[PDB]
């Protein structure tokens, strides 16, 4: 007979929110955390709220903060004890209501580095795949498998101060897959848009981001390496690229984008 | 055992050619005051008290004795040292007052963050600035050691 | 609180609002301006200080070294301690 | 809200840990540094009876005794002042 | 007739790493130095 | 004992490279250097509102509203 | 402008197009960006200014200098929307109080729902004024609105495209 304490809001009473405790026998409950919630909302409170869709850990939505450690619900373990397991959303997010987070701004920030192949001919007619050597895709390796689940984002203490300036680290590793893909020829580009104070220079190497993936990569390295990247390959005409490139979306809609 | 505090050779002399009294001018006085207490676990160093004995004394500005030019070398330089004190206060209240009026309208933390080194910075740079027009730089260092001489000292006996 | 609600805001830059933007960069200056002055204490120091022993050392100068040239027999003793 | 395992709880007696043992021996090293001047400038020296002690002292420096103020600041700390000092 | 709510500072909970609390006390290098500078100073000033 | 010269060049050279590289080093080299940037980055900035009381303000138009300005 | 330094057209030319591509690079949403570099910018745009005089009908020199005057429009004017919305959000999280406890919290702003309607419209008007720098105006004040609306529920025409 477990005791899980799960934070509550409701966004209508608008009342501070509050953890309110629940008793489940572990007999009658699947071993993960989200197994637990579930029949939480099934049996006792379906008030509940959280986001859950594949179960298996790959579709990322399942981000929540159990004991003090951001994690994937449906991955992470129940750990039986006389301390109760203590359930809350992501940390300094919106709740929209009770585990729900508002990630909007995550959304938004990754829409913002154009995870997008950009090549400076297109496709030529009668060309097939373009040539990447076993090698060079060894190099997306670990960068590549990033769920979004936003643990690495809401980890970081740079992103819990400025997160509307700071990148934070999943969007970060995600520039540096696209700064490290062979296949795309805006390197320059890209690296002269990221180096920035705000945007890149924020990251202090904490580290709470690698130590709480949950697809076990290693955000903080990739940092490190686009860092140490753009400091070798800087030159006096990078932000004349920018504006250049910022002229190319002039007619682009309203949203996020590369300026 | 017993421990005895005697003056010094310096206080004796001191007070053996002390012709009169010395008015004390109004920035000796507010350097005094201005100076912080001294605690004298043990006796090495110099005190408020005693700069004020040594500046309220009055010697013969023209004595050639050799002793009574020691007397008015002394008291020129714990005149400088005074008189240097004068610049503390002025340091440290415009190294809060001017950084405090620039974040004023910066959160709380920015405050707790920046006065305290502001503070700090303000005072040392009022301490040397006033250190500095008190002409202690260009002090030698006989000037400088007659001017530390303590006026107590343990008895020695024999 | 309340705030105000009638803002006119800058439409160009020869008609701007004055607001906390503009205050940032009049900051800027003001600090820039104290370290100009400040610069005057240690440019001061360098200038005014003077390491001499005594009053002695000039009068040495001027009655056995006044062209700075007459060479003092060494004794290494002296000033090795030892 | 409070937990032991806190990035702040944890960040405190670490930074304690780290921090408190370098600076108290470098606050000793400088207190270190006073007692070396100060035990050469005046070191403290104990006499047997303050009485002779101040007699030997009146004597030697030809000061006359009944303009002396001798007082006891402490337990094992007396101090003679002159009593005609402005 | 919906507001969300804004979840309070994340330090006084979040479990710490050992890499998190190094990484602190190397920014806060510098601040240690000034600190014991001042109580140098201040010991010079109104000690012995 | 008595040498009829001394060199000291090389000394003072070697002490004014130790000193002057010590020095440059710490103002110029270390990234710690721009610390107090990166504090005032994180706490400071971006953090100010003119729509909230704050002392200095109410201190400097109170004693201007004793004064009659 | 008082001074004695010559210059060509084509160094008259160099100057302008270098301003130009300098202000329409540099990130705008950083405050300190602007703060640190338009005093810099003001200094260098008199200098153009004067230089350029004689060129302002020029097919070359002439587009370049009506382009950087607009940049220069556009970048007071999205600065101060979003120099607003930070003054909002600051209110918003001096209301939070210390800690996020609440215990040292200041008075919340009560015609939120009223600011950012003045400030979408602000928005909306920049994007009309200013039709060639619409990356430049979602980067500062469209960015400024969606963090906006994570606290207050507002429309606004581009909400949906702010992932909202
Ligand atoms: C860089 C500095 C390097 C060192 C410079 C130096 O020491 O030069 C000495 C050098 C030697 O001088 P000297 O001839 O020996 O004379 C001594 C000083 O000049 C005479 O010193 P002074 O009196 O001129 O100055 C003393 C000094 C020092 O101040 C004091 O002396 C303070 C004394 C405080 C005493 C407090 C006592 C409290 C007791 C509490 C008891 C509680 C009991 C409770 C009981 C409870 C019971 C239940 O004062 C100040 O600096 C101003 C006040 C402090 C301002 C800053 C405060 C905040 C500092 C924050 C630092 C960062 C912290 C971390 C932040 C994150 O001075 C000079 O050459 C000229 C002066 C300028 C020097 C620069
Ligand atoms: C304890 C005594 C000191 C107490 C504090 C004294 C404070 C008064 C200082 C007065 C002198 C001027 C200070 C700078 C004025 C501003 C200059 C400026 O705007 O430049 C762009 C400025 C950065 O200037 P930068 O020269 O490009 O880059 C600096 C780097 O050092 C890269 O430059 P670098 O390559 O030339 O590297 C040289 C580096 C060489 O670095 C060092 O000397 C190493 C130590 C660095 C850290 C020292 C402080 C540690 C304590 C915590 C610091 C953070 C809290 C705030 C501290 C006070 C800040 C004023 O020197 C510096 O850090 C620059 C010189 C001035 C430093 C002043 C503050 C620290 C003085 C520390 C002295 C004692 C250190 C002892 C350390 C322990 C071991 C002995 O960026 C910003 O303004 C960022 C602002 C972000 C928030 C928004 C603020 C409003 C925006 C509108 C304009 C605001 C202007 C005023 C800002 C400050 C407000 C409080
Ligand atoms: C930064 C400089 C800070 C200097 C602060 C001290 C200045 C000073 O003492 O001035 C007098 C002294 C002259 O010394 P002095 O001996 O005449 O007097 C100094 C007085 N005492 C000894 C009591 C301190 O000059 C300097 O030290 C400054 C020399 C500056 C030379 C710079 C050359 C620049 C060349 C650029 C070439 C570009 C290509
Ligand atoms: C061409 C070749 C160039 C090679 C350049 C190599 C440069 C690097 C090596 C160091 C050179 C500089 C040494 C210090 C200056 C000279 C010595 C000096 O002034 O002391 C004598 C002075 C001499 O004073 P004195 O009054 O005692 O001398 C009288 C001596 N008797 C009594 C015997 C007659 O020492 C002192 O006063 C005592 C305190 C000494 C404190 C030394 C502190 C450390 C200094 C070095 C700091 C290095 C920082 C960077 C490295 C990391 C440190 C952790
Ligand atoms: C690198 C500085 C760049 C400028 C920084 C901003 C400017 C404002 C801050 C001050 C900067 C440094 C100023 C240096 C000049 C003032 C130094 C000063 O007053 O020293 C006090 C005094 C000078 O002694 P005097 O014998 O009276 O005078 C010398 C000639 N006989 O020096 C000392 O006591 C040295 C104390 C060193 C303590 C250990 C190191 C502390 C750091
Ligand atoms: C909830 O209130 C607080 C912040 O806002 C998110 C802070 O920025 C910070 C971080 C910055 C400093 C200087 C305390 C803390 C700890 C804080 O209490
Ligand atoms: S880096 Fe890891 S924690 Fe961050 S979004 Fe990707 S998978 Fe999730
Ligand atoms: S915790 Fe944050 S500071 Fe960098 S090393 Fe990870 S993104
Ligand atoms: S439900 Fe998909 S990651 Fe957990
Ligand atoms: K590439």
């Amino acid at each position: 007979m477990q005791t899980f304490r799960v934070y509550r809001y409701d966004p209508l009473l608008q009342d501070k929110p509050h953890m309110q405790e629940f008793n489940i026998d572990l007999a009658q409950c699947g071993p993960m955390i989200l197994d637990a919630l579930i029949k939480i909302k099934a049996t006792q409170d379906s008030t509940l709220a959280f986001r859950r869709s594949c179960r298996e850990g790959i579709c990322g939505s399942c981000a929540m903060n159990i004991n003090g450690k951001n994690g994937l619900a449906c991955l992470q373990y129940i750990e039986p004890g006389a301390a109760p397991i203590d359930i809350q959303p992501l940390p300094h997010t919106y709740v929209l209501k009770d585990l729900v987070p508002d990630l909007s701004n995550f959304y938004n920030q990754y829409k913002s580095i154009e995870p997008f192949l950009k090549r400076r001919r297109a496709k030529q007619p009668g060309e097939k795949e373009y040539y990447q050597s076993i090698e060079d895709r060894e190099k997306l390796d670990g960068m590549y498998e990033c769920n979004l689940c936003a643990c690495c984002m809401t980890s970081c203490p740079s992103y819990w101060w400025n997160p509307e300036y700071y990148l934070g680290p999943a969007v970060l590793l995600q520039a540096y897959r696209w700064i490290a893909d062979s296949r795309d020829e805006f390197t320059t580009e890209r690296m002269a848009w990221i180096n920035d104070s705000m945007r890149l220079y924020r990251c202090h190497g904490i580290m709470n981001c690698t130590s709480c993936c949950p697809k076990g990569l290693d955000p903080a390295k990739a940092i490190a390496k686009m860092k140490a990247a753009i400091a070798a390959a800087y030159e006096p005409g990078w932000t004349k690229i920018v504006a250049q490139e910022s002229i190319a979306n002039k007619k682009r809609e309203s949203g996020m984008m590369y300026a | 055992a017993n421990l005895l505090l005697v003056p010094s050779d310096i206080t004796i002399i001191e007070e053996k050619n002390k012709i009169a009294k010395r008015r004390i001018r109004l920035l000796e006085k507010t350097g005094l005051a201005l100076m912080f207490p001294v605690f004298h676990w043990r006796y090495s160093k110099l005190d408020k008290h005693d700069m004020y004995n040594i500046l309220r004394r009055k010697f013969d500005p023209s004595a050639s004795d050799p002793a009574i030019d020691i007397c008015r070398r002394r008291q020129e330089s714990v005149r400088r040292r005074v008189i240097a004190q004068n610049g503390l206060l002025p340091g440290l209240l415009l190294g809060v007052s001017l950084p405090w009026w620039s974040l004023r309208r910066y959160n709380y933390q920015s405050k707790l963050i920046v006065l305290p080194f502001c503070a700090y910075f303000g005072a040392i740079c009022g301490r040397i600035a006033g250190h500095g027009l008190s002409w202690r730089w260009v002090e030698t260092d006989r000037q400088r050691m007659l001017g530390n001489l303590p006026a107590k000292v343990y008895y020695r006996p024999k | 609180a309340r705030v105000p609600e009638d803002i006119e805001f800058t439409k160009n830059r020869y008609t701007r609002r004055y607001n906390l933007a503009t205050e940032d960069r009049v900051k800027l200056l003001n600090w820039n301006a104290f370290c100009i002055a400040v610069t005057a204490l240690p440019i001061a120091y360098v200038y005014y200080s003077w390491y001499e022993s005594s009053e002695d050392t000039d009068m040495i100068y001027r009655t056995m070294d006044p062209m700075r040239e007459a060479k003092a027999d060494y004794y290494l003793p002296l000033l090795r301690g030892h | 809200m409070l937990r032991y395992d806190s990035l702040l709880w944890q960040c405190t007696l670490a930074a304690g840990i780290w921090f408190i043992p370098q600076d108290v021996a470098a606050i000793s090293a400088f207190l270190l540094y006073g007692r070396s001047k100060s035990r050469t400038i005046n070191q403290p020296v104990y006499v047997d009876n303050i009485d002779t002690a101040a007699n030997e002292y009146f004597k030697r420096k030809g000061l006359d005794p009944t303009k002396m103020i001798m007082m006891r600041k402490s337990s094992k700390i007396t101090e003679i002042r002159y009593g005609e000092m402005y | 007739s919906y507001k969300s709510a804004h979840q309070e500072t994340p330090l006084t909970y979040y479990r710490a790493t050992q890499h998190a609390t190094s990484s602190i006390n190397h920014r806060l290098a510098y601040i240690n130095a000034v600190f014991v500078i001042w109580v140098c100073d201040s010991l010079n000033d109104v000690d012995q | 004992n008595k040498p009829v010269v001394v060199n000291t060049s090389g000394v003072v050279n070697t002490a004014v490279l130790g000193i002057s590289g010590a020095w440059l080093y710490f103002y110029c080299v270390p990234l710690r250097r721009k610390e107090w940037y990166d504090i005032m980055m994180d706490y400071v900035h971006h953090k100010r509102t003119q729509y909230a009381s704050n002392f200095p303000d109410k201190a400097v138009r109170t004693a201007l509203r004793f004064a009659k300005v | 402008m008082l001074t004695v330094d010559k210059f060509t057209r084509a160094e008259a030319l160099q100057r302008a197009s270098n301003l130009y591509y300098q202000v329409l690079g540099t990130n705008w949403e950083d405050g300190l960006n602007l703060v640190l570099d338009v005093p810099f910018w003001e200094s260098e745009l008199e200098k153009v200014d004067h230089m350029c005089e004689p060129y302002l009908c020029d097919d070359e020199i002439g587009p370049i200098i009506r382009n950087l005057h607009e940049t220069v429009n556009c970048m007071y004017a999205c600065e101060d929307v979003r120099d607003h919305i930070n003054e909002l959000l600051e209110l918003s999280s001096r209301a939070e109080g210390v800690m996020g406890s609440g215990a040292a919290a200041s008075e919340e702003v009560e015609n939120m729902p009223e600011q950012c309607g003045m400030v979408t419209k602000a928005y909306e008007d920049l994007l009309a004024r200013y039709p060639e720098h619409h990356p430049k105006i979602e980067q500062t004040v469209g960015h400024g609105l969606a963090v906006l609306r994570q606290l207050e529920k507002f429309n606004f025409k581009s909400s949906h495209r702010y992932f909202f």
